[PDB]
């Protein structure tokens, strides 16, 4: 019963609600990924790195 | 005219399926490239390790052929 | 069908022969209706024996008597091309009571005509013992099959409050499929229709203003859809309740829409296909049991007519219909006819003959 | 007004011959104690249990028409202990007539019942005939003309136990032998007022069971006569001592009253008393007091403590 | 009943019941001692039959 | 008429107790023909079956003397 | 009729009836104590003497 | 005079309480008494007894002599 004014300035919220809510959650995915990049890696590193290093000391020992 | 208004509210949730699952692919292409880099890193500690395993391989020789 | 069959004392079966056929001695002057009964010739071995018989006949009487009554009931029940005063009787064996009766038999497919009194009664008494519980299952059946058509009657029935939307939402007014926009089923009066458009904007933050738009009209309000944001929508109920409207919670669901068709045609289908057959079986189960009743009720002259005569035992009865309002006078000239005979020192405590009543 | 110190032995004596005497009224010098505080209490119970004896005994002497005069012993006024254990024994002689009619009744029974083996000698009953109408006709239909009716009559009949009333019998009896209707029978004749006592037999055995019973029958009437005897001689005897009790144990237990009417000292076993006397028979009273006190092997002085008030 | 009339013929009638049961009821024992005795008979025969049988077979046996 | 059905009842006891025992005696009868019978029959089977073992017996004796 | 000296002549009377009794419940009393005394005495002199006599008894194992 | 006879009495009655209480305290010391004198009795009993056991230990030494 109201004018296309109304309707229209409403309507505008409500995109501009979901489009806030679009670019959030896209930002949210990028920062959680560049946080396990580090975590991630980090665990392949170690594991890797320790299990050599032990590979080698055992070596070492046989060398002495 | 409320029609209009729901189709502006159901292209604002088009809009963020298509945002959240480019973000979702963006985190994957993310964790391959982690787990390159990883490896590149890994790559560089296996010879700095292997390095010094050379030197002291070669040393040890010599020095017990010195004995 | 009330009918009166009596014992005799059969002195002289030429005798009460004549007091019995002879139109210038049928009863009541020849009004009432007067047939012969007999029954094939039994013999009981102990008169002891058929007095226990004799209270035993008279609770399987009361037994079938409740097994017909219970079958009159459950073919009034169904109403099946039917009604109460219409068929209210059926049949035994494609005749009416009185035919039946007068070409009643004793029915080797009841009981051998060797078998013993003891083995008749429990002939009868397993029939119908049979055809209670089949009664008893099959009336299970129809009141299932009569309770759950009301429950759907009620379903499709009432105000647009509670009723079911199937036959309303259509899935292009319904918002389906959407993540933040929910919505709320209204039903406005009509005198207020305008109004309560404006008062749901009242009702939480962030809630479109003449969204609300109805989709059919109840006989006291209109039932109008409203989208709202997901999150408003506990604001949207709870100032809708401060306000005195009831806000509905209802999601389309197609699926469940089509079950509800499913279940209403299935449901009336098989109550159609149940009532055919269920009313033949019941028909049988009536057939039967009328015979039944009409051997019971001939074991028991058997029983009465020994008790009273013993032997020899020709066994001299009528069938009488009365006439209205002349069973004072039938009584009376059965009364004169026998009394003397019966005893020298004179109904229950005595009786010239020995009397039961049809009732159908 | 004066305080009278009586020595407990004295007392019974001074209390019963004063309250013979009539001159003196006790007051009760300790309201807040009770019957059991003045230990007058087993003196009221056993009065009381005396008392309940005496008025069913009583009772029962009536019932009899015993002219009891009760015109004697009035000058006796004995108080003695022994009386305690009398009082019970006279309770032993009413104990005896309970008995007494106890086997009476339960003989009246066996007697009520064994006139019906005498007019005794199918299975006919006795009935008091007040509706023999119905009986027969309500056992015809039980199964109607099915077992012969047998009459039995009874005349000059015995006093029928259930009314005491002599009655001529007539009875119109149906027996049966079949099993389920004798028992049928049985309900119907036994729910109307008959006795169906013997059980008949065509063997003589049980005619010679009959006269073995008359025997026992003529023996229960002579032992009905000797308790009767008893019983008898017993009432007689009770109305003559149950006038004397009644005023025997009428007068202790007033005794007892006043004895539980009054003070009872801490010092000595010697009640005192605040008593009045009009000054008129102070001597009387005073005679008095000595001959009661002479009695009573304790010669206490039993003195009228004067005072002002 | 009352009726000397009524109560003879009770007993004629009840005379007859007695009869009649009686009657019967030694038919049927008769006729089941028949029964029997053709049953119990040949019980105890082919009993018989088998021990001979058993002694029969002793016979064989001892020879070849 | 009070004594003439009172002998009529004890007739009727007595024809009772005479059918009773008379059918016990036939019943007796009757068994012991049974056994007179089996007697009988046991006694046929029995001398048939002992003539044949001694047949058997002969030719088995003469079978068994040649040689 | 008869004097305030006649009344204390009975207060007389009742305190010799206090002295009878307190004489008679003395001696009861002087005489149980006795009794008393000659139990227990009895018995502990009995065990004694008894005790005596068999150790001197045993000590005859040796003299005999 | 009724307070006073009443006293007397009561005094009567103190004496009779005063009479048995003392006569309770002898009894335990007659029992008290007996208790010691006992022991007295059975030392002068125990003096007889060793007299008479050293008279026979005497006569035993002398006695067996013959034999």
């Amino acid at each position: 019963a109201l004018s296309d004014a109304d309707v229209q300035k409403q309507i505008k919220h409500m995109m501009a609600f979901i489009e806030q809510e679009a670019n959030e959650k896209a930002e949210e995915i990028d920062a959680k990924a560049e946080e396990e990049f580090n975590i991630e890696k980090g665990r392949l590193v170690q594991t890797q790195r320790l299990k050599i290093m032990e590979y080698y000391e055992k070596k070492e020992k046989q060398i002495e | 005219s409320q029609s209009q208004g729901i189709q502006q509210l159901l292209q604002a949730e088009k809009r963020a399926a298509e945002k959240v699952a480019d973000a979702r692919k963006r985190k994957a292409r993310r964790l391959k490239q982690a787990k390159e880099e990883a490896q590149m890193e890994v790559e560089q500690y296996r010879r700095e390790r292997e390095q010094e395993f050379q030197s002291k391989q070669q040393a040890a020789m010599g020095s017990q052929g010195n004995l | 069908t009330e009918f009166w069959l009596i014992s005799a004392p059969g002195e002289k079966t030429c005798q009460q022969t004549w007091e019995k056929l002879h139109a210038a001695t049928t009863k009541n002057n020849n009004l009432a209706v007067s047939s012969k009964f007999n029954i094939p010739d039994l013999k009981v071995g102990t008169l002891d024996v058929l007095v226990g018989l004799s209270d035993e006949l008279a609770k399987l009487d009361a037994f079938v008597e409740g097994v017909v009554k219970k079958v009159a009931q459950y073919m009034a029940d169904v109403l099946e091309d039917s009604k109460d005063k219409v068929q209210e009787n059926l049949l035994a064996s494609g005749v009416d009571l009185v035919t039946y009766i007068t070409r009643f038999q004793w029915d080797m497919a009841k009981y051998p005509i060797k078998q013993s009194l003891k083995n008749i009664s429990e002939i009868i008494a397993k029939g119908v013992t049979q055809i209670d519980n089949d009664l008893k299952s099959r009336a299970s059946a129809y009141n299932n099959l009569k309770g759950n058509l009301q429950n759907l009657e009620r379903k499709n029935a009432g105000s647009l409050l509670t009723r079911s939307l199937a036959e309303i939402v259509k899935k292009d007014d319904f918002v389906l499929d959407s993540e933040y926009l929910v919505t709320l089923l209204v039903v406005v009066p009509k005198l207020n229709h305008n109004d309560w458009i404006k008062q749901y904007e009242t009702l939480a933050e962030m809630v479109v203003p003449r969204s609300s738009n109805v989709l059919s009209e109840d006989q006291d309000s209109y039932l109008c859809n409203v989208t709202l944001f997901k999150k408003a929508v506990d604001d949207f109920r709870h100032k809708a309740r401060e306000n005195k409207f009831i806000v509905r919670d209802f999601q389309y669901n197609e699926e469940e829409m089509r079950a509800d068709k499913e279940e209403m045609n299935r449901l009336s289908t098989d109550k159609k296909k149940q009532f055919g057959p269920l009313v033949r079986w019941l028909k049988v189960n009536f057939s039967e049991a009328f015979i039944a009743w009409i051997h019971i009720k001939a074991l028991r002259v058997f029983v009465e007519s020994v008790l009273r005569y013993g032997l020899p035992v020709n066994f001299q009865a009528m069938l009488l219909q009365p006439n209205k309002k002349s069973v004072k006078k039938l009584r009376e000239v059965l009364h004169e006819l026998y009394k003397h005979l019966d005893s020298s020192a004179a109904q229950q405590e005595y009786y010239p003959y020995v009397y039961y009543k049809i009732d159908c | 007004l004066a305080q009278l110190f009586l020595q407990s032995e004295a007392a019974y004596c001074c209390v019963s011959e004063l309250e013979e005497l009539g001159k003196v009224q006790f007051r009760d010098l300790n309201p807040d104690v009770n019957v059991f505080q003045r230990k007058f209490v087993n003196e009221v119970r056993r009065c009381e249990e005396m008392d309940r004896k005496l008025r069913f005994v009583e009772k029962e002497i009536r019932k009899a028409n015993i002219p009891i005069m009760d015109t004697g012993e009035n000058p006796e006024v004995p108080f003695p202990r022994d009386m305690i254990d009398l009082e019970a024994n006279f309770e032993k002689i009413e104990n005896e007539l309970k008995e007494i009619n106890t086997n009476q009744e339960a003989l009246k029974r066996n007697f009520l019942e064994l006139t019906e083996l005498k007019f005794i000698l199918f299975v006919a009953g006795v009935i008091n005939r007040e509706r023999i109408p119905t009986f027969e006709r309500m056992l015809w239909r039980v199964c109607r003309g099915n077992v012969f009716l047998r009459q039995a009559e009874i005349e000059n009949p015995l006093e029928d136990p259930v009314t005491g009333d002599y009655v001529h019998k007539s009875v119109f009896i149906i027996f049966f032998q079949g099993d389920q209707l004798k028992n049928r029978v049985k309900k119907i004749c036994e729910g109307f007022r008959a006795s169906l006592y013997p059980c008949p037999e065509t063997p003589q055995e049980r005619k010679e069971m009959a006269s073995g019973v008359n025997t026992r029958i003529d023996d229960l009437q002579m032992v009905l006569n000797q308790t009767e005897d008893h019983r008898q001689r017993v009432l007689q005897a009770a109305a003559k001592n149950i006038r004397v009790w009644f005023i025997k144990v009428r007068k202790m237990k007033a005794i007892y009253h006043t004895l539980n009417l009054c003070n009872i000292d801490v010092t000595q076993k010697c009640l005192i008393a605040e008593v009045w006397c009009p000054v008129t028979d102070l001597d009387s009273i005073q005679f008095a007091l000595r001959r009661g006190t002479e009695h009573s092997g304790s010669t206490v002085p039993s003195i009228l403590n004067r005072m002002q008030t």
